DNA sequence: TTTTTTTTTTTTGAGCGACTGCACTACAACGTTGTAGTGCAGTCGCTCTTTTTT
C-alpha cells in the first residue's frame, strides 16, 4: 500500500470567499478530504435511545448552552425559555430538569456578565479584499465599534482562536482598527490586539499560501495537539522558543496528551480523517506535524493577551 | 498439612487438597478418577467401585473440562492398554497395576469407561446446576424449557431507571438536590451497585428501618442542623477561649461565617468553620459550652442520604429484574446457582439433595478458590456429613485472583475451617529449582506472608526430572530471578511505567538480538534450544500498560501479539469500512457513498488515483459496472461470494499481506466477513444485514464469538498476557515491568473475620476501609504469587521506590503499601535507600539485581529468507453434468364459480376438495361447511358450492358417457407420485419435432428451451381410474381467470391447453402410465387398455353443457413406444 | 388527487491534593521592627484494572 499523500496539481482560483477559508482552517484535513477529492466519511446517525434523558451531555446540552447564552445576551426571559425546553422534552422531569437549568442558567449567567460588560450594537459588514492576486468576498456579522465580539459555551480551545484569529485579519485588512474578542468557559478569553494593514495583509497571504499547499498536499496542521506543542514550547515573555530537553519532553507529553486522549475525554487522534492517513503517530510525521505547526500557528500564541 | 499421595488418600467424609502453582493438579484428578473407577486403596479406598455417570467433577471453566475430559480418557486408554499387558512405563502406572489383584475384570471396567466416555459427568459449575434443575423439576420448582440469556446488563439498567422513575420523580426540590448531589441519574447509581447487584446480595451494616423513606430522613437531617442552628443562634455573642499561638484573631470572621449562614433550611451542606469549633480541635490549638461538642456531634457522621438510596435500589431492582425474567421465562448464569439454592432451602428439597445423593454419591470440585457463597452453601447441603459419598475440595488459596468476579477467599477459609482433613503436593514439575528455590525465598521473609492466618505457605520442592534446567546468555549462566531496581529516589506513574517498558523492550532485542547467534539458550541437561519471540513474554495486569509496552516493544521493530485482547472486531476501523462497502453495493447510483468506500484504507488507493477516478468518467463508469455485478451477485449468492470476488478481483488481499501491518487487518476483515455471512442467512432482507452492521458498529458488547482472534501462528511473537489469563499457562521466560504499580481500593465493601459473611459499609468509617484494604492487599499479594510461579526457566522484576502520595519528598515511601514491597520490606515503611538495602539483603544464586539502563543501540535484525515457488492445482474437466431430479414445473347471481376467487390458493383448495371427497357417496351440505371453516373461506359461498360440486360430479366425462359415481374405491387411485429414468441429455430439439410429428395441437406453440435434462423426472397424476376393463387418467386445472361467459368451447381449452404447454406434462404422463400399465399387468397392449386422458376445468362445467368443461385426448399410439426409446437408450 | 426539494458542524473532566505567593497577627530582639506561624487564593499533577459461565 503506497502512501495517501501525494503531490496534486491545483491552481489557486481568482475569487476564493472567507467560508472557504473557515471551512479550511476548522478542520485542514477534513478540507483536503472533503473538498480537494470529494471524499466525505459519512458516518451513520445515532440511534433512537431507550429511555429519557436524565442527564445532558453532549450535543444536546451544546445547543441548550447555545440557546441560553443567545438568551442571555439580550435579557431575555429565562423561565420563558425553560418552560419551552421543558415542554419539548428535552429536560428531565420534576425537579431535576430545575436543577439543571438552574446551574446552566447560573453559568451562562456568570459568562453574560462578562459578555455584555463591553458590548456595543454593530452590524453585519462587507468583505473585498485583493491579497496576491486573490479576490476574498464575504460578511462579518455583529461588527461593532470596538471590533470584533464573539461568544460561545465551549472550552478554550486552538480551532476557535484559529477562527478568531482569522476573523481579526480579514477585519483589520479593510479599516476597523480594534481588538478582537472571544469568551469561552471557565475564564477563558481569546484576545487579538489591532494591527497595521501590512501585517494584516502579510499574514492573510501567509493562510492564503496555507490555504493553497492544503489543496495539493495534506497540511498536517493539527489544531488542538500542535497548538499544545507550541504553547508548551512557546515564551511570550522573550519572544522566542526554548530549545531545551526539559521543554522539548513536556511538549512530547502534550502532545501526547492531546492527540490520544484518557478514557473519558476523546482525544484528536480518535478522528476518521487522521486513521486514513496513518495508522500508528510516528516520529517523522509528529516531528512534520511540529514543524506546520510552528509555521502556521505561531500568531496564534504571538499575539496572544 | 500432610502430603498427598494419590493411591493412598481415604475417599471418605471431606478432604481439602491444596494444589501449589505448577503442581500436577490436572494429572492428580486423572489420577482419583482412575482411583474412583477401579476402587482402589485397600482401607482407605471407596466402599463400591462406581461407574462413568456417577464421578462429578466440578471445574468452572469450560475448556478446562473439555482439556481433563480428553486427559482423563487419555488415562483411561492408557490404563486399559496397561493392565492387558501388565506392564508400563510409569511409576504412578506401576503403582496402580501392582495395587490391583485381577487384570481382566479391570480391564473389561476401564473399556466400558472407554466405551462410556461420552457420557461422562465432568460439568460446569452453572451446567450441574442447569442438569440437576432440569432433571429433578419438581422439588426445585424449574421449568422444562428455558431460554438463556448472555447479556443481563440491559435488564438491569431498565430495572434501575424504573427504580429512578419510581423513587426519584415525586420528590421537592429539597430532597432532588441532596439526590442530584449525590447522583448526576440512575447511570452512576448503576455504576456504583453494579458489583452487588450480581451474584449473591450482600448485607449491608446498620441498615435503615423499612418504615423510612427519604422524606423522613431529610426531615431528621433538617431537624438535627436546625437543632445546631438554634444552640448557635442562643448561644452567639460571647468568647471565653484561651487565644493560642496557632489560633488566630480572625475567627470571629468565621463566626460572621456562622452569622450569614443560618437564614433556611433548604441547603444540605454546612460550612466548613464549624471545623474550627470543634472541642478537639481547638484543645489541641478551654471549651466548656456544649454547642462545640454538639458541633462535634454534628460533624462525628456525615449528612448523607445515599445509604438509603442504596438499600432501596438493591431492595428494588434485583426484585424488579427477578420479576421481569419470570415473566419472560428468561434465566441467567447466576439464576441457576440461586434456584439450586433456593431449592435446597425448602424443607422438600432437602430429599431432592438425596436424590443428589443418589445421582451422584461422590464429588471432585476442581478450583476451590473460584466459589461463591452460594455454591459451597450448596455443596454443604449436599456432601456435609453422609456416609458413603466423598467430597473432595481441589483449590489453591494462593491462586484466588477473581475476587472481582464474585469469587471469595473467605469462602475458602470457612471451608478449611469447617473440614478436618488437609493435604498438599510437594513437588512442583513446572520450573527450574532456581526459580522455585527464588519463590520459596521471597515468599518466607517474614510468617503469613499472605496476611491471612488460614492462608499458609509451605516450601515445595522441585521436579528431579527438570533440575538441569539453565537460561545461559552470552556471558554466563543468568540466574533465575533479577529484580531490575529503577534508581532514583521518587518517581511518578507514568514515568516509571515509560522506564520500564524502556528496559523490558531493552532486555527482549537483547534476548532476541543474541538469541538468533547461537548465546542465549535454554539447556536441558545437554540439550539446548534457541530463544524465539514466543518464549518471552510480558506480564501486565490492565489494557493501558500493554498498549503502553506494545508500543514501547514495536518501536524497535519487535512485533507483538495480545493475549487477553477482549476488545470487539466491530469497534475498529475495518468494521466502518466494511459498512461503507457493503452502502456503496448496496446504492451504487449515487456516487458520494461510492467515493467515500473507494478511499478507504482497505481499497488502498492514493489521492492521485481517486483524483483521476473522479476526473474520468469512464473508469467510474466501469468502477459501477463492477459494483452493479457485486450487488448482483450480492442478491444472489450472498455475502462472502461478493467479498471474495471483491478480494480477488481488485486483489487487496495480496496488497495487504504485502504492507506491513497489514496481516491483523485481514484477519479483522475476514471474521468480520465471517460474521456477516453468520448473521445473514437469519435475515431474508439484504438492507436488514446493513442495518445489523451498523447496529452492531454502535453496539460494543462483548460477545465469545464477536472478540478478536489472534493474528498468526507460524510467525513467533511476544506474548502480552495479563495475569488473569495466566493463570494454568506455561512460560519459558517472564518480565513483569509494573509488579511493584499498586492501586488503593475506595469503597468499604469487605467480609467479617468471624461470621466469614460480605459486609458491605454505605458510611465511610475508617475501620471497614483498613479492612477492605487488607483484602485488597492479599488479592494484590494472591496476584503477585500467580504472575511469579509462571516462569520456567527466568523471571524479571521491576523495582522501584513508587509513591502514590501527593507529597514529593516526604521521607517515606509507598513501596510497603504494595504486594512486592511487603516481601521486600517485611511489611515496613522505608525510605529507597531502605528499599535498595532490603533488596541487597537477599542476593544468592539465583536471586540478583541489577540498575535500570535507559538506552537503545539498535532495534532489531530482520534476517528475513527467500520463497520457494508455489502453484496451484486446476480443475481439467467439469465437475458434474447437468443431473438434477425435476418435475414439469422445472422444464416450463352474486354467488358464481366464475366469481370465485383466482388464485394459486383457491386452486390447491379446490384440488384438496377434489382429493378428499368421495365419489360415490352423496355431497352433504355439512362437511362443505366444515371444509370451508378448515380452509377460511366465506359461509355464503356454501350451499352454492355443494350444489356445483354435485353438478359437476354428476357431469360424465367419457367417450361413452361414464360418470364419477360408477368408480369404486379399489378402480380409484388419487395422487400416484412416479418417478421416470432417462440416461440419455433431452434435447429439445430431438423431442418438440418428435412431438409436433404427431400431436395436433403443437401447429402453433413455438419450442420451449430447456437445458439437457439426464436423470430422473417427478410427477403428481391426479387421479387414476378404470372402468369396463379400461383405464383413463383425469388431472384438474382450476385457475381459469380469464373466462365468466360460454365461451369456454373445445377451441379455447385447446388454445388454453397450447398456452399453457400441458401437452407435455400430459405426454409424460400417458408414457409413465404405459410404463405402469407394462411392468404390473402381464400381456399388456396400449390400444387395449388405455383410454384416453381427460383434463377437467372445473369452472367451465355447466349443467346444460357435457362437453363444456371436459377435455379428452387419446395419443396416436406410436408416439408412446419412441418416446420410451428415447427415454431409455 | 395531483406533486417539491436539501447538503453545513458544533461538544465533551473535575474533585483531591500539593506548590507558591500574599496577607495577617503573636511575640521576641533592638515604642518600634524582624521572624515565625497560619489562612486564603491562584496554579498545577493525576487519574479512572482484571472475565466467563448452556
Amino acid at each position: 500500500h503506497s502512501e495517501f499523500v501525494q503531490p496534486l496539481p491545483f491552481t489557486l482560483p481568482e475569487t476564493v470567499p472567507l467560508e472557504t477559508l473557515q471551512r479550511f482552517w476548522a478542520h485542514p484535513v477534513r478540507a483536503f478530504f472533503q473538498m480537494r477529492l470529494q471524499v466525505n466519511f459519512r458516518t451513520e446517525d445515532s440511534e433512537i435511545p431507550d429511555t429519557e434523558p436524565f442527564i445532558l451531555e453532549g450535543l444536546s446540552r451544546y445547543q441548550i448552552n447555545q440557546q441560553l447564552l443567545n438568551a442571555l445576551v439580550e435579557q431575555d426571559d429565562a423561565e420563558r425559555l425553560f418552560r419551552r425546553f421543558r415542554a419539548a422534552g428535552d429536560l428531565p422531569y420534576g425537579a431535576f430538569g430545575e436543577i439543571f437549568w438552574e446551574t446552566q442558567c447560573q453559568e451562562m449567567q456568570q459568562l453574560a456578565d462578562r459578555v455584555i460588560a463591553c458590548r456595543q450594537p454593530g452590524q453585519s459588514m462587507e468583505i473585498d479584499l485583493a491579497c496576491n492576486g486573490v479576490q476574498i468576498t464575504g460578511w462579518l456579522p455583529q461588527v461593532q465599534p470596538d471590533g470584533l465580539l464573539r461568544w460561545r459555551p465551549s472550552l478554550l480551545s486552538v480551532a476557535q482562536g484559529m477562527q478568531l484569529w482569522l476573523e481579526h485579519l480579514v477585519y483589520c485588512a479593510s479599516g476597523g482598527n480594534g481588538e478582537s474578542r472571544l469568551f469561552l468557559r471557565k475564564d477563558g478569553e481569546w484576545r487579538f490586539p489591532p494591527l497595521a494593514a501590512e501585517q494584516a495583509l502579510h499574514y492573510l497571504s501567509q493562510l492564503i499560501e496555507g490555504y493553497r499547499e492544503g489543496m495539493s498536499a495534506p497540511l498536517l496542521v493539527l489544531p488542538e495537539s500542535g497548538g499544545a506543542w507550541l504553547k508548551t514550547c512557546y515564551d511570550a515573555q522573550n519572544d522566542a522558543m526554548l530549545d531545551d530537553d526539559s521543554t522539548l519532553q513536556k511538549a512530547r507529553t502534550k502532545f501526547l496528551q492531546a492527540y490520544e486522549g484518557n478514557m473519558m475525554v476523546r482525544g484528536e487522534g480518535d478522528d476518521i480523517w487522521y486513521q486514513r492517513l496513518w495508522r500508528q503517530l510516528t516520529p517523522e510525521t509528529m516531528e512534520a506535524i511540529v514543524e506546520q505547526s510552528q509555521r502556521f500557528l505561531l500568531p496564534l500564541f504571538r499575539f496572544n493577551q | 498439612a500432610e502430603t498427598l499421595d494419590p493411591l493412598r488418600l481415604p475417599l471418605q467424609g471431606e478432604r481439602l487438597i491444596e494444589a501449589s502453582a505448577g503442581t500436577g493438579k490436572t494429572f492428580t484428578i486423572a489420577a482419583l478418577y482412575l482411583r474412583l473407577l477401579l476402587g482402589l486403596g485397600g482401607s482407605a479406598a471407596f466402599p463400591r467401585p462406581l461407574t462413568v455417570e456417577e464421578l462429578l467433577v466440578v471445574t468452572f471453566t469450560e475448556a478446562a473440562t473439555a482439556e481433563l475430559r480428553g486427559r482423563i480418557r487419555s488415562n483411561i486408554h492408557e490404563l486399559r492398554i496397561a493392565c492387558l499387558r501388565e506392564t508400563t512405563d510409569n511409576p504412578l502406572y506401576e503403582r496402580l497395576l501392582e495395587e490391583i489383584d485381577d487384570k481382566a475384570q479391570a480391564a473389561q471396567w476401564l473399556l466400558l469407561a472407554e466405551r462410556q466416555m461420552d457420557e461422562a459427568a465432568v460439568f460446569t459449575i452453572h451446567g450441574f446446576c442447569q442438569r440437576m434443575l432440569n432433571l429433578n423439576a419438581f422439588e426445585s420448582g424449574m421449568l422444562f424449557e428455558q431460554q438463556l440469556i448472555e447479556d443481563e446488563s440491559l435488564l438491569r439498567y431498565q430495572a434501575c431507571a424504573d427504580f429512578w422513575r419510581r423513587h426519584c420523580y415525586p420528590l421537592p426540590r429539597e430532597i432532588a438536590q441532596v439526590v442530584f448531589e449525590t447522583w448526576k441519574g440512575p447511570q452512576a447509581l448503576l455504576r456504583d451497585i453494579n458489583r452487588y447487584l450480581q451474584g449473591e446480595a450482600p448485607v449491608i451494616k446498620a441498615p435503615p428501618p423499612d418504615d423510612e423513606t427519604l422524606a423522613s430522613r431529610h426531615a431528621q437531617i433538617v431537624a438535627r442542623i436546625d437543632t445546631v442552628k438554634q444552640q448557635w443562634r442562643d448561644a452567639v455573642g460571647e468568647l471565653d477561649a484561651l487565644i493560642e499561638s496557632s489560633g488566630i484573631d480572625r475567627r470571629k470572621f468565621n463566626r460572621s461565617n456562622q452569622a450569614k449562614w443560618i437564614d433556611k433550611i433548604s441547603a444540605w451542606a454546612e460550612e466548613e468553620t464549624n471545623s474550627y469549633q470543634l472541642p478537639e480541635s481547638l484543645e489541641k490549638f478551654t471549651p466548656r459550652h456544649p454547642l462545640f461538642e454538639a458541633i462535634d456531634q454534628l460533624l462525628a457522621e456525615p449528612l448523607s442520604i445515599r445509604d438509603l438510596v442504596i438499600t432501596r435500589a438493591l431492595a428494588e431492582i434485583r426484585e424488579t429484574v427477578a420479576r421481569e425474567k419470570r415473566r419472560r421465562g428468561e434465566l441467567g448464569f447466576d439464576d441457576m446457582l440461586s434456584r439450586l439454592d433456593s431449592a435446597l432451602r425448602s424443607e422438600s428439597g432437602e430429599v431432592l439433595a438425596a436424590a443428589i445423593r443418589t445421582r451422584f454419591p461422590v464429588a471432585m470440585i476442581d478450583e476451590f478458590q473460584d466459589t461463591d457463597p452460594q455454591q459451597y452453601r450448596i455443596f454443604r447441603r449436599i456432601w456435609h456429613h453422609q456416609p458413603e459419598t466423598a467430597l473432595l475440595l481441589i483449590g489453591d488459596p494462593k491462586q484466588a485472583i477473581y475476587a472481582f468476579r464474585g469469587a471469595d477467599i473467605f469462602t475458602y477459609m470457612k471451608a478449611r475451617s469447617e473440614v478436618h482433613a488437609h493435604y498438599t503436593l510437594d513437588t512442583n514439575w513446572r520450573s527450574a529449582p532456581g526459580m522455585v528455590n527464588s519463590v520459596n525465598k521471597l515468599f518466607s521473609q517474614t510468617d503469613d506472608a499472605f496476611m491471612f492466618r488460614e492462608i499458609p505457605f509451605i516450601p515445595v520442592k522441585s521436579a528431579g526430572k527438570n533440575q538441569a534446567l539453565r537460561f545461559v546468555f552470552k556471558g554466563e549462566t543468568q540466574p533465575a530471578m533479577k529484580m531490575w531496581l529503577m534508581e532514583g529516589e521518587s518517581c511518578g506513574v507514568g514515568d516509571y511505567q515509560s522506564t520500564m517498558a524502556q528496559v523490558c523492550a531493552a532486555q527482549i532485542r537483547d534476548w532476541l538480538q543474541a538469541g538468533q547467534r547461537g548465546e542465549a539458550l535454554l539447556m536441558n541437561g545437554d540439550d539446548a534450544r534457541p530463544v524465539r519471540a514466543s518464549d518471552i513474554s510480558v506480564l501486565v495486569r490492565s489494557r493501558q500498560e500493554a498498549a503502553q509496552v506494545r508500543d514501547a516493544l514495536t518501536l524497535l521493530e519487535i512485533p507483538s501479539v495480545y493475549l487477553s485482547n477482549r476488545d470487539s472486531v466491530f469497534e475498529t476501523l475495518e468494521a466502518q469500512e466494511m459498512l461503507w462497502l457493503l452502502q456503496a453495493v448496496m446504492t451504487p447510483e449515487r456516487e458520494n457513498t461510492l467515493r467515500s468506500a473507494l478511499a478507504t484504507s482497505m481499497m488502498g488507493l492514493n489521492a492521485l488515483d481517486i483524483e483521476t477516478l473522479n476526473n474520468d468518467e469512464h473508469a467510474w463508469d466501469v468502477v459501477v459496472e463492477e459494483f452493479d455485478g457485486y450487488r448482483q451477485i450480492w442478491r444472489k449468492r450472498g455475502v462472502m461470494p461478493m467479498l471474495r470476488a471483491l478480494m480477488s478481483a481488485r486483489n487487496i488481499a495480496e496488497n495487504l499481506l504485502a504492507t506491513a501491518g497489514g496481516e491483523r487487518r485481514l484477519t479483522d476483515i475476514l471474521h468480520i466477513s465471517e460474521l456477516l455471512q453468520e448473521a445473514g442467512t437469519q435475515l431474508e432482507s439484504e438492507h436488514a444485514l446493513v442495518r445489523w452492521l451498523s447496529q452492531h458498529i454502535l453496539e460494543p458488547d462483548s460477545n465469545a464469538s464477536s472478540q478478536q482472534m489472534r493474528l498468526e501462528s507460524d510467525k513467533h511473537l511476544v506474548q502480552i498476557v495479563t495475569i488473569h489469563k495466566s493463570k494454568g499457562l506455561e512460560y519459558p521466560l517472564v518480565w513483569l515491568p509494573f509488579i511493584t504499580n499498586f492501586r488503593v481500593q475506595e469503597q468499604a465493601f469487605y467480609h467479617d473475620r468471624h461470621s466469614f459473611e460480605a459486609v458491605l459499609d454505605l458510611n465511610a468509617a475508617p475501620e471497614s476501609v483498613d479492612l477492605a484494604e487488607a483484602e485488597r492487599l492479599a488479592e494484590d499479594l494472591r496476584l503477585l504469587y500467580v504472575a511469579l510461579t509462571r516462569s520456567v526457566w527466568h523471571c524479571s522484576l521491576g523495582v522501584a521506590p513508587l509513591v502514590r502520595r501527593r507529597g514529593d519528598k516526604k521521607g517515606d515511601t509507598d513501596v510497603h503499601q504494595s504486594a512486592l514491597g511487603r516481601l521486600l520490606q517485611k511489611g515496613e515503611p522505608q525510605d529507597a535507600a531502605g528499599l535498595r538495602t532490603c533488596i541487597e539483603a537477599l542476593c544468592d544464586d539465583d536471586i540478583a539485581w541489577q540498575t535500570a539502563q535507559t538506552g537503545d543501540n539498535q532495534p532489531w535484525q530482520v534476517n528475513d529468507v527467500s520463497t520457494a515457488e508455489l502453484n496451484a492445482k486446476t480443475l481439467q474437466r467439469l465437475p458434474g453434468d447437468n443431473w438434477r431430479v425435476t418435475s414439469y414445473s422445472g422444464l416450463q347471481p352474486t354467488l358464481t364459480p366464475h366469481q370465485f376467487p383466482r388464485g394459486a390458493s383457491p386452486g390447491t383448495f379446490l384440488h384438496s376438495l377434489f382429493e378428499d371427497l368421495d365419489f360415490t357417496q352423496p355431497v352433504d351440505p355439512n362437511w362443505v361447511r366444515e371444509k370451508l371453516e378448515l380452509g377460511g373461506f366465506e359461509s355464503q359461498w356454501e350451499p352454492v358450492l355443494t350444489e356445483w360440486i354435485t353438478a359437476v360430479l354428476q357431469a360424465p366425462l367419457n367417450e361413452t358417457g361414464v360418470s364419477l359415481s360408477q368408480l369404486s374405491a379399489r378402480n380409484k387411485q388419487v395422487e400416484m407420485e412416479f418417478y421416470l429414468p432417462i440416461s440419455e441429455p433431452l434435447i429439445a430439439s430431438q423431442l418438440d419435432t418428435l412431438i409436433r410429428q404427431f400431436d395436433p395441437l403443437s401447429a402453433g406453440c413455438p419450442p420451449l428451451e430447456f437445458m439437457q435434462v439426464r436423470g430422473m423426472l417427478k410427477g403428481f397424476i391426479d387421479l387414476v381410474f378404470r372402468h369396463e376393463g379400461r383405464y383413463y387418467l383425469l388431472a384438474y386445472k382450476s385457475n381459469w381467470l380469464g373466462e365468466d361467459s360460454s365461451a369456454y368451447t373445445q377451441q379455447a381449452m385447446a388454445a388454453a391447453m397450447q398456452a399453457h404447454r400441458y401437452d407435455l406434462q400430459y405426454q409424460l404422463y400417458t408414457l409413465a402410465l404405459h410404463r405402469y400399465l407394462r411392468h404390473r399387468i402381464a400381456d399388456y397392449d396400449y390400444e387395449h387398455h388405455f383410454g384416453g386422458v381427460i383434463y377437467l376445468f372445473l369452472r367451465g362445467v355447466d349443467k346444460e353443457h357435457p362437453q363444456q368443461g371436459i377435455y379428452t385426448t387419446r395419443p396416436n399410439a406410436g408416439l408412446i413406444a419412441l418416446m420410451d426409446e428415447m427415454f431409455a437408450g
